[PDB]
C-alpha cells in the first residue's frame, strides 16, 4: 500500500523558450502575440475613411479637377493617401509648408467648403479664361476648382484690393497661390505690368510674393509654375489681398469643424466594406492580445506593436514524454 | 528544474490526473487511482494568472507611432525621426521578449516549487510510518485503506495511532 | 522539551506588490518615491530666479516700457515665463528666430546690459519722437528701451552708415528691428524715400531687410508691424548697419558674461521665498528618494522623474495575520 | 513562497521575536523564549541593503527632460519632441515599476530561503535524536535544558552524547 | 545561496575535483578520490551555455547612432538629437548592466541548486543505511567498497541487499 | 567508510557582481565587453577610407585650391574630416543647405567628375581673372577649381543663357555661386550693371539670387562674399542658367556612381595602413565581443555600445577560500 505525489500531464506539443531552454514543452501555454490581420481598409467604429485613390491631399484641397469625387467629403476617421498619387499638381509647381499642412490634418476629421470670394466678383478682371490643357477635365481646359487664376480684362490689370473677414465661428483654412510664368513676354501678355506683387495680410500674416520670371523645363507641357501658399485665418479675423498680377486667388476655403484624433495612411489598398477597432495601413486587427507584429502605425483601440515573430507565455507545467 | 522534483526525482507527469495540476496517486487492496489536490492547485492558478495580467498590465502604456512627412531638404531631421521611432519599437520589443523569457523560467519553477512542497508536506506527516521510495512515493508500513489515504491528503493523517 | 524555527512578524499593515500577488502585507518596506512638493518657486543653492511676471522673453529684452522691473536683472539659476504673458510686443510684429533666441538664454546666467549707440549720436535723423500709444509709459507714447525708432529730420533720411566693435571681452547679444508702415503714404511721411533697406553685416552675417507695404488688421490699434532680429557678435567682431528709412536701430545691447546650465521654466507661480536644491514649474522637492512624479521638467539636483503613483520595495518578509 | 517555509509548514510569525528576523523558540522544563540567529539575519540585511542600493545606483543615470519652445509652422519636429520625451518617460516608468515587482518577489522568496535553510541546519544536527514535528519544531527523545538549547543554537550539538 | 548547498551545509569547494562542476568523494578502506558526475555537470554547461548565447542574441538588435550636422540656428534640434542618442544610449547601458546582474543571481543559484539536487538524488538512495553527517557526507552502517560506491554513483544502489 | 558531495573549487580571482553582492569571486567567468582598440583609421573590408586631412567637405566639393590632393579620390568606405579644418572657403561665404549636403554623403561612396560647362566656352565673357588672393596657389592668385568666376569683357556683360542637360545615367550634384561684392563701384567694376541677377531653373528648383552689396568685415582680406548653392540634377533632366553678373558658374559637377553605407566621422587622426571589419573615430576593433565601450558612432560588423566600464557574466560557480 503506497501513495505518490505528481503532476500534470498531456498530450500538448506547445513550446516556450526560457533564457537556459529553448522550446520547453508544456502542457499549457498562452499565445499573446497577434499575427493575423484581415486584409482591407475599415470604417474605424462605424466612421468610414477618406479614401483619396490618386488624388493627393493637395489635388484634394486645390480642387484638381480629376479629384472632383472629393468636392464634398463628410467627417473621416482616418485618410488614406498612396505613395505616389497621379493626380496631385496637374499644373506643375510648389505648395508651401506643405508637410506642416498634412500635420495638421492629423489632428482633423471634418471640413466644410465655404465660398468666401464669388467667381462672379471679379468684374474689373477675367476670371473665366484662367485654364490650362494640363488640368483638362471631360476633354476641355480647366483648372485647380477651389481658386481663380485671374487674367488682365481690355488689356488692364488694375490694383487688386480684397478683403475677407471671418465672421463663421470657426478656423479657416485659406490657400491661394502665385503664377511663375516663363518669359517677360507671356507676363506682359497675360497681366500686362512687368513687374507685379501679391501682398497678403492678417493678424500674424505679413508677407509680400514676387514672380520670379525664368526658363523652365516644361512639366505636363508648361514652362511657368504655381506656388501655393496657406494659412489658418482665426474667427473674428480678416485677411488682406492685394495684387497687380500674377494672382491665384481663392473661391472655396474650407472650415474646421471637428478636431480630434485622426491620421495620414500611407497604403495602396481601397475600402473593403467592413468595420473595426484597430486599423493598420496593410489591414485591421481584431483581437484580444496585448501585442501585435502587423505594422507600427495603427488608429484606434490596438495592441502594441513589437517586431517579434512569436510570444508565448508558459501557463503549465514542462510535459513529459 | 531548481526545486529537483518535476523531471527529477519525480521521472514523469501523469496523463491519468487530469482534474488538477499536482495531486496523489494511491495503491492498496481496495483498489487505485488519482486525486487532485485543490489547494495547491488553485494556488498555482492565481499565481499564473495573476502573472498574466501583470504582464499584459504592464506592456499597455507604451510607445506609439505616428507619421511624420518631410521634403526633398529636411533628410537629417526625418531620419531623426526614422532612427527615433524604431528606436523605441527595439526597445519595446527587447522589453517583451526579454519579460517572456524570465516569466516562462519563473513559471516552470513555480511549478517544480509547488510539487516539491506537496512532496515535502506528505512526507513531514508520514515520518517514520512510511518507507521513503526516493521517486515521489512513500510505502507504508501499516496497511492503509482509502479512508486512511484520505486523511493523508487531509493534511489530518494521525501518525500516533499508526 | 522542544525547539522550533520561526521568523518575524508585527502589526505593520505595509503593502509591496509582485508579479504574481498584489497587495503582500510585509513587516517592513522602503518607499522611494517622492510625492510631495513645497508648492512654491525658490532659490536654487541660495540663486534666486529670474521671475519675468507678466513680461516675456520679447518684452524684457527689447525693454517693453511695461518691463522697467528687469531693466537690469542680476545673474539667475532659472527663468520662469508665464504661458501667455500680456506684456510681450506691445507694438505688433514678429521677433526672428525667437525660440532659437530662447535655447540660448537656458545656456545663459546673466547679461550685462551696455550702450553701443547712444541715443544722442544721431544728429542727422529725430531719434526722440519714434513713440506709440501701443507702447505707453505713465500715461505718455513710449517705445522700446533698448531700440531706437529713427525717423526724418527736417523732412530727409540721409543713408545711415553706423558700426559697433565689440572690444569688450564677452560674446554681445545685439538686436534691431525694421518698421513696416501700412502704406506709401505713411512710408513718406516717416521716412520720405520711397523704397528702403537696411543691411546689417559681420563676419558671418549678410542681410538685406527691405520693408513688406502693406494693408493689415489693427493689433494694440496699429496698421504697421515691426520685425525684430538678432545676432551674437564674437569678440573683436565689428557690425555694420546701412540704411535709408524703416530702421529701428540698438541703443543698448547685452553683454554675455555667464553660461552654464539654467532653463526657461513655464508656469504661473511667482516667488515664494525659500532655498531648495530642487526645482520643478509647480514646487520644490526636498528628499533623498530616488524617484519622484511631480513633474519631468525639473533643474538642479533632483530624483528621477517617473510616472507611477506607488513604489514600494520590500525590505521585510510576508507579515502573518 | 518557493521554499515552502514561511506561511508554509512554518503557518506564522512571531509577534515574539522582536530582536531578528529569524531565530529560535525552545520550551523546556526550565521555561520558554526567543532567540534571534544574528548570523543569518546580518546576512539578510546585507542582502537586502545591497540590494537597495543596486537599484537605486542603476536608475540615476536616465533620462532628463529640457524645455523647447517650437512655432506655429514647426508643429511637426515639436511633435517629434513631444513623442520623444514622453517616449522615455514611458521606458523609465516600465523599467521601474518592473525592476521592483520583479525584486520583491526576489525578495520575499530570499527571506523564505534563509527561514527553510535555517530549520535545516538545524534537521541535520539534531538527526534521529529528535522528532520532526511537521510544523518548524523538534521535539526531543532526551530532556533538553538551557545549555543544551544554546549548544543546538551555537551549532556545536553534540549528538553523539546524546 | 538560495538552496543552501554551496558555502552552506557544504562548507566549500574541491580543488581536488578537476573534471567537473560537480561530483563525489569516497573514502574507504581501499582509499579515496573524487568523481565527477557528468550529467548534472553537462546540464549545467548546456545551461549556462544557452544562456550566453540568448544573452547576446537579445542585445544584438539594439539602437546605433549616425553623425548628423547642425548650423548655428538650428540648436533646438541639434540638443534634440543629442539628448536622443544619449537617451537610447543610457537605455541600452541599463538593459546590460541590469541582466548582467539579474543573470549572474540566477547563475549563482542554478548551480547551488544542482548541488543541493544532487545531494538528494544520494540521500533518497541511501535511506536508512547511511547516517546523514550533516555536512553533504554520508557514513555508510555496512562496509562499501569501490564497487558499493560506485553504484551509489550509479544510482543502481541496491538497498535492500544492505 | 563514507561518501560526500561537492563542488569545483580553483585559484580564480574573477569576480562578478550580482544584485544582492558584489565582488563574488567565481571560479569562471566570461567577460562580454571590448575595452581596447588599435588607435587607427583603417580599411573598411579592404575599403579606404576618405581622409580629407586639412580639407573641409565644402574646400573638397568647390576644389579650394589648397585641396587638390583630392582633385579625383576612388571609392570610399567611410569620410573622415577633422573638427575645425583649416582650408574650407578661402574666399570667404557661406555654403546654403551644407548640412543636408553632407547628409546625402553619408549614403554616397563615390562620386566621379565630370565637366559641363568647359571654361573655354565663354566667349562673351572673361573667365581667366577670376582670381582672389584669398585663394592662392604656388605663390600667385587662384580661386575654387570647381567653379568660373566671370567677369566683364572689354566692359561687357551681357546676360547669360546657358542650359546644360543630364544625358548620362546618374543623378548629378550640380554646384554654383553668387558673388555679393562690397560695394556699388566694386559691382561696376567687375560687372558693369548696377542691379544683377541669377536664375536657376529645373523640374523642381526655380530661384532667383540677387547680391546683397553691402559693408563686412575683412575676411582673409576680402569684404566680399560668396554663397553656394547646390541641388541634385535628376537623370534626363536639364538645368537652365540665366544671369547678368556676379554669376559663380560651374564648370565641373560629380556624377553619383555608388550609393549605400557611408558617414562622415569626426577625427583627428591620419591614415593607419591597416583592415579591420569595424571601425571607430578612436580606432578599430577586432573582437567577438557582444558589446564595446570605445565610442558610439562605429561603421562596420559591431558590437553594441554601452557606457559601462565593467560586463562580466558568471559561468562557474561561487569559489570558496
Ligand atoms: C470682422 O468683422 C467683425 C464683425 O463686424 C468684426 O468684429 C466687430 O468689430 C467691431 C469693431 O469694428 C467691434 O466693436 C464694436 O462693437 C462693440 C461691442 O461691444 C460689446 O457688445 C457686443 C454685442 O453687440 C458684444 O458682442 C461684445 O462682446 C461687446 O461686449 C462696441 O462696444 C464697440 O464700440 C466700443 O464702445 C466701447 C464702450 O463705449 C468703447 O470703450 C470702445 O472704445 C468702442 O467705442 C464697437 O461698436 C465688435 O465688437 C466686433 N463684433 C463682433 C461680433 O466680434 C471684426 O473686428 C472684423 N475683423 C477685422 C480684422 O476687421
Ligand atoms: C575692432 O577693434 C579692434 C581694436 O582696434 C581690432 O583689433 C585690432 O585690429 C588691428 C588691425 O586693425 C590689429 O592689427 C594691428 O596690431 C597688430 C598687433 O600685433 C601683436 O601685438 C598686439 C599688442 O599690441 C597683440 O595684442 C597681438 O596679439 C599681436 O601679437 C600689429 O601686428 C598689426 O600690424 C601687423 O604687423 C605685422 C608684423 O610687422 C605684419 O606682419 C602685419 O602685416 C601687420 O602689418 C596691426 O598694427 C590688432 O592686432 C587688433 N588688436 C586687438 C587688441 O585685437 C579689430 O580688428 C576690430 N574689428 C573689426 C572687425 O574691424
Ligand atoms: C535632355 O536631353 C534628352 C536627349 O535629347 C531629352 O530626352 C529626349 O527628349 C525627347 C523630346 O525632346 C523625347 O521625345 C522624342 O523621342 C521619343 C522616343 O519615343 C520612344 O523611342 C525611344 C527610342 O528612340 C525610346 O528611348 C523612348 O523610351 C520611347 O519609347 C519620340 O516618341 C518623341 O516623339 C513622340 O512620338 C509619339 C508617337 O508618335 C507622340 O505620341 C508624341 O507626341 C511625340 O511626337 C520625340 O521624338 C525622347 O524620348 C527623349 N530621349 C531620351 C533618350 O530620353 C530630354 O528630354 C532632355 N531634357 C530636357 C529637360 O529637355
Ligand atoms: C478527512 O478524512 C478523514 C478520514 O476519511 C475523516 O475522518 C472520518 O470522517 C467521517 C466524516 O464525518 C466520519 O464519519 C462519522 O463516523 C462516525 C462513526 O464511524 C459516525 O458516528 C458519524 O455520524 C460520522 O458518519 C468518520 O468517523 C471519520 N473516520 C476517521 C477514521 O477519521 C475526517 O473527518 C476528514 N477531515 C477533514 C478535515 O477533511
Ligand atoms: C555554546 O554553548 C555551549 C553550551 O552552553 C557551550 O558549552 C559550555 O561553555 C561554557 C563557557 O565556557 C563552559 O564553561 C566552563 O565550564 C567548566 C566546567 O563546567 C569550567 O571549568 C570553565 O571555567 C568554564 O566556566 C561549559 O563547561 C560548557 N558546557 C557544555 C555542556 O558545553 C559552548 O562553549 C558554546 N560554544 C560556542 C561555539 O558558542
Ligand atoms: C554500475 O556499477 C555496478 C557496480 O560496480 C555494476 O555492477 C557490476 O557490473 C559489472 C559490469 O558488467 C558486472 O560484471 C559482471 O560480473 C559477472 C560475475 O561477477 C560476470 O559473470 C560478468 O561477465 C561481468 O563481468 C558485475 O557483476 C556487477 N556487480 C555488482 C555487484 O553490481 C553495474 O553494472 C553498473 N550499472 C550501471 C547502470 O552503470
Ligand atoms: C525550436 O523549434 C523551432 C520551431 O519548430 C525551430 O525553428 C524551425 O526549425 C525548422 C526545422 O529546422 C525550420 O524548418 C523552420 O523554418 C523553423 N521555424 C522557425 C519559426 O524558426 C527551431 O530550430 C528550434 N530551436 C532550437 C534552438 O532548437
Ligand atoms: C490593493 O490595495 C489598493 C490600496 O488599498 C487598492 O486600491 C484602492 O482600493 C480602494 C477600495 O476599493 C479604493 O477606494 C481606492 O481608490 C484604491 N486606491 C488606489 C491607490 O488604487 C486595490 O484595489 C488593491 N488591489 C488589488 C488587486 O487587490
Ligand atoms: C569591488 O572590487 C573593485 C575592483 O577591485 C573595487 O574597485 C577598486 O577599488 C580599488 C581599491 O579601493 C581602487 O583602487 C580602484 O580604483 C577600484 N577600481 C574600480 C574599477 O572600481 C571596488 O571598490 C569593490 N567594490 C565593493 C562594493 O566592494
Ligand atoms: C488531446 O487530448 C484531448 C483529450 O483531452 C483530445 O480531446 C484531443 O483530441 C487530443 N488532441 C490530439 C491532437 O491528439
Ligand atoms: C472578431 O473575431 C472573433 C473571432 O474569434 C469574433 O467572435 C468577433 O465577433 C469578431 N468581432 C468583430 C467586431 O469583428
Ligand atoms: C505597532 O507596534 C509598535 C511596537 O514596536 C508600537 O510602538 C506602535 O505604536 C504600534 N503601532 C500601531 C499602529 O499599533
Ligand atoms: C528637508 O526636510 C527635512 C524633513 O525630513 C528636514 O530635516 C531638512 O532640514 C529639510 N532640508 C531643507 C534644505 O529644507
Ligand atoms: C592556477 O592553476 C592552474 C592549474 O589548472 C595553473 O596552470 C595556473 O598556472 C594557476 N594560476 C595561478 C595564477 O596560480
Ligand atoms: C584579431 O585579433 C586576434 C587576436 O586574438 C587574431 O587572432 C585575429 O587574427 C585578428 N584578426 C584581424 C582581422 O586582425
Amino acid at each position: 500500500d503506497q501513495i505518490c505525489i505528481g503532476y500534470h500531464a498531456n498530450n500538448s506539443t506547445e513550446q516556450v523558450d526560457t533564457i537556459m531552454e529553448k522550446n520547453v514543452t508544456v502542457t499549457h501555454a498562452q499565445d499573446i502575440l497577434e499575427k493575423t490581420h484581415n486584409g482591407k481598409l475599415c470604417d474605424l467604429d462605424g466612421v468610414k475613411p477618406l479614401i483619396l485613390r490618386d488624388c493627393s491631399v493637395a489635388g484634394w484641397l486645390l480642387g484638381n479637377p480629376m479629384c472632383d469625387e472629393f468636392i464634398n467629403v463628410p467627417e473621416w476617421s482616418y485618410i488614406v493617401e498612396k505613395a505616389n498619387p497621379v493626380n496631385d499638381l496637374c499644373y506643375p509647381g510648389d505648395f508651401n509648408d506643405y508637410e506642416e499642412l498634412k500635420h495638421l490634418l492629423s489632428r482633423i476629421n471634418h471640413f466644410e467648403k465655404i465660398q468666401i470670394i464669388p467667381k462672379s466678383s471679379w468684374s474689373s478682371h477675367e476670371a473665366s479664361l484662367g485654364v490650362s490643357s494640363a488640368c483638362p477635365y471631360q476633354g476641355k481646359s480647366s483648372f485647380f476648382r477651389n481658386v481663380v487664376w485671374l487674367i488682365k480684362k481690355n488689356s488692364t490689370y488694375p490694383t487688386i484690393k480684397r478683403s475677407y473677414n471671418n465672421t463663421n465661428q470657426e478656423d479657416l483654412l485659406v490657400l491661394w497661390g502665385i503664377h511663375h510664368p516663363n518669359d517677360a513676354a507671356e507676363q506682359t501678355k497675360l497681366y500686362r505690368n512687368p513687374t507685379t506683387y501679391i501682398s497678403v495680410g492678417t493678424s500674424t500674416l505679413n508677407q509680400r510674393l514676387v514672380p520670379r520670371i525664368a526658363t523652365r523645363s516644361k512639366v505636363n507641357g508648361q514652362n511657368g509654375r504655381m506656388e501655393f501658399f496657406w494659412t489658418i485665418l482665426k474667427p473674428n479675423d480678416a485677411i488682406n489681398f492685394e495684387s497687380n498680377g500674377n494672382f491665384i486667388a481663392p473661391e472655396y476655403a474650407y472650415k474646421i469643424v471637428k478636431k480630434g484624433d485622426s491620421t495620414i495612411m500611407k497604403s495602396e489598398l481601397e475600402y473593403g466594406n467592413c468595420n473595426t477597432k484597430c486599423q493598420t495601413p496593410m489591414g485591421a486587427i481584431n483581437s484580444s492580445m496585448p501585442f501585435h507584429n502587423i505594422h507600427p502605425l495603427t488608429i484606434g483601440e490596438c495592441p502594441k506593436y513589437v517586431k517579434s515573430n512569436r510570444l508565448v507565455l508558459a501557463t503549465g507545467l514542462r510535459n513529459s514524454p | 528544474g531548481l526545486f529537483g522534483a518535476i523531471a527529477g526525482f519525480i521521472e514523469g507527469g501523469w496523463q491519468g490526473m487530469v482534474d488538477g495540476w499536482y495531486g496523489y496517486h494511491h495503491s492498496n487492496e481496495q483498489g487505485s487511482g488519482y486525486a487532485a489536490d485543490k489547494e495547491s492547485t488553485q494556488k498555482a492558478i492565481d499565481g499564473v494568472t495573476n502573472k498574466v495580467n501583470s504582464i499584459i498590465d504592464k506592456m499597455n502604456t507604451q510607445f506609439e507611432a505616428v507619421g511624420r512627412e518631410f521634403n526633398n531638404l529636411e533628410r537629417r531631421i526625418e531620419n531623426l525621426n526614422k532612427k527615433m521611432e524604431d528606436g523605441f519599437l527595439d526597445v519595446w520589443t527587447y522589453n517583451a521578449e526579454l519579460l517572456v523569457l524570465m516569466e516562462n523560467e519563473r513559471t516552470l519553477d513555480f511549478h517544480d516549487s509547488n510539487v516539491k512542497n506537496l512532496y515535502d508536506k506528505v512526507r513531514l506527516q508520514l515520518r517514520d510510518n512510511a518507507k521513503e521510495l526516493g521517486n515521489g512515493c512513500f510505502e507504508f508500513y501499516h496497511k492503509c485503506d482509502n479512508e486512511c489515504m484520505e486523511s493523508v491528503r487531509n493534511g489530518t493523517y494521525d501518525y500516533p495511532q499508526y
